[PDB]
């Protein structure tokens, strides 16, 4: 399932 | 609900599918620039403890925020583009981001 750093990535960086 | 980015990217990305979030902030910059900020500048997060990091540069940045008329399951949200810089709480080894404090 989803790590904090994969949740921070998904949530809010759009490179 | 209706097509500006931040109601696309809010529902795309998994945040509004179940509920509205109140606010969101998505950052415009590679993901290894923004892991870079984890060794920039150390300060206090909002919280008081000193694990957040202040980008040396501003950062492109938008801004989502519900409208006072957004209600699940029509969320709606104002869209404010900007280049600020952006605080992070980071941890872990490697050491990332794990959360957005603010942008100044």
């Amino acid at each position: 399932k989803e790590t904090a750093a994969a949740k921070f990535e998904r949530q809010h960086i759009d490179s | 609900s209706s097509s500006n980015y931040c109601n696309q990217m809010m529902k795309s990305r998994n945040l509004t599918k179940d509920r509205c979030k109140p606010v969101n902030t998505f950052v415009h910059e590679s993901l290894a620039d923004v892991q870079a900020v984890c060794s920039q500048k150390n300060v206090a997060c909002k919280n008081g403890q000193t694990n957040c990091y202040q980008s040396y540069s501003t950062m492109s940045i938008t801004d989502c925020r519900e409208t006072g008329s957004s209600k699940y399951p029509n969320c709606a949200y104002k869209t404010t583009q900007a280049n600020k810089h952006i605080i992070v709480a980071c941890e872990g080894n490697p050491y990332v981001p794990v959360h957005f404090d603010a942008s100044v």
